[PDB]
């Protein structure tokens, strides 16, 4: 997942 | 090449590497056309409305009900041309990754990472877990079960929410008990993200418009690293997080980031996982591998007729790099375990892939996204396996000019700005  | 066939979405199905299939989502679905690009690896050029029955709606909720970092477009990937471009884009990225020594190592590990055959209720027999398979429609119309390790599929409703998804087990935590499970990566090669060149700007939620574009090969590699952890059943429990105390903007919102993400990014981020907890995980997974070794010792028969018992035992002897003594008993060697565990968790990291691709990229996972761009990496005039956007012998070759959305503006269309929306 890429995240913020 | 990693992919020996340059598939076209419209190529006729053959029931072998181009076929209509169904996935074990514990539900019903119409067959979808899929392509097997390499041993154990398939691509489904469809939006993912299958792995999660509750995520079948692609339509965007009311504008007053959308979050921050997200992008919706229910029409994306609905036409044959888009699917053809998706297939070609994903293929090119696998080739770009495979062209590097690190990518070749990672992809080799993934292919060897066959999910463990631990579906039997009788410890004297080895049986495959059906959710680590897909049902392929053969030329005669019948279905045949095929084991696979990886599936690249289009994103669900939120187009930019890329992630690894896998089917769980009633009791076993497959991605954390050493077993492993088939990984479905929601991903798109048709969009990328913008970040900032200055660290103080990139890690600030109020600054920057996203001058540089993330190379999509890095984004896919990031997901492939997660997939590797999950295929070898060593992913860190998502409940284990780092209560970020190195960024006031994260802190003021009490934002937490899982150790699995920090590990995957690597570099200095990995250091946020203290030695004690790291040792705890290593011992935990070492034991899990021991159980796999013992389970293989108790196995006296195999279910099915596709492969022989001795073949499957050798398959997992190679996957987990187990040792075999005189009697033929399997055991886990600490040195070999540590070497494999370290390879999967420290060698295969986003930060290391950046070094191999020689691209500009976020310096840390603890930043704030700036924007999302539409791109097209299929044409060689836009992106190549060898240089990504930074095409050699052109004005885009140096200083990451190809990733500079202001210099190489013809290759990027900004769809949404995220800065200030946090
Ligand atoms: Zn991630």
């Amino acid at each position: 997942r890429r995240g913020m | 090449p990693f992919v020996n066939k340059q598939f076209n979405y419209k190529d006729p199905v053959n029931g072998v590497d181009i076929a209509y299939i169904k996935i074990p989502n514990a539900g019903q679905m119409q067959p979808v056309k899929a392509f097997k690009i390499h041993n154990k690896i398939w691509v489904i050029p469809e939006r993912d409305t299958f792995t999660n029955p509750e995520e079948g709606d692609l339509n965007p909720p009311p504008e007053a009900k959308q979050v921050p970092v997200s992008y919706y477009d229910s029409t994306y990937l609905s036409t044959d041309n888009e699917k053809d471009n998706y297939l070609k884009g994903v293929t090119k990225l696998f080739e770009r990754i495979y062209s590097t020594d690190l990518g070749r190592m990672l992809l080799t590990s993934i292919v060897r990472g066959i999910p463990f055959w631990g579906g039997s209720t009788i410890d004297t027999e080895l049986k495959v877990i059906d959710t680590n398979c897909i049902n392929v429609i053969q030329p005669d119309g019948s279905y045949r079960s095929e084991e696979l390790n990886l599936v690249i599929i289009g994103p669900s409703a939120d187009i930019i929410q890329f992630e690894c998804k896998s089917f769980g087990h009633e009791v076993l935590n497959l991605t954390r008990n050493g077993y492993g499970s088939t990984q479905y990566i929601r991903f798109s090669p048709d969009f990328t993200f913008g970040f900032e060149e200055s660290l103080e700007v990139d890690t600030n939620p109020l600054l920057g418009a996203g001058k540089f574009a993330t190379d999509p090969a890095v984004t896919l590699a990031h997901e492939l690293i997660h997939a590797g952890h999950r295929l070898y059943g060593i992913a860190i429990n998502p409940n284990r997080v780092f209560k970020v105390n190195t960024n006031a903007y994260y802190e003021m919102s009490g934002l937490e980031v899982s150790f699995e993400e920090l590990r995957t990014f690597g570099g200095h981020d990995a250091k946020f996982i203290d030695s004690l907890q790291e040792n705890e995980f290593r011992l935990y997974y070492y034991n899990k591998f021991k159980d796999i070794a013992s389970t293989l010792n108790k196995a006296k028969s195999i279910v099915g007729t596709t492969a022989s018992l001795q073949y499957m035992k050798n398959v997992f002897k190679e996957k987990y790099l187990l040792s075999e003594d005189t009697s033929g008993k399997f055991s886990v060697d600490k040195l070999k375990f540590d070497k494999l565990y370290k390879m999967l968790t420290e060698i295969y990291t986003e930060d290391n892939f950046v070094k191999f691709f020689k691209v500009l990229n976020r310096k840390t996972y603890l930043n704030f996204d700036k924007a999302v761009f539409k791109i097209n990496i299929v044409p060689k005039v836009n992106y190549t396996i060898y240089d990504g956007f930074n095409l050699r012998n052109t004005n885009l070759a140096a200083n990451f000019n190809g990733q500079n959305t202001e210099i190489n503006n013809m290759n990027f269309t900004k769809l949404k700005n995220f800065t200030g929306l946090f």
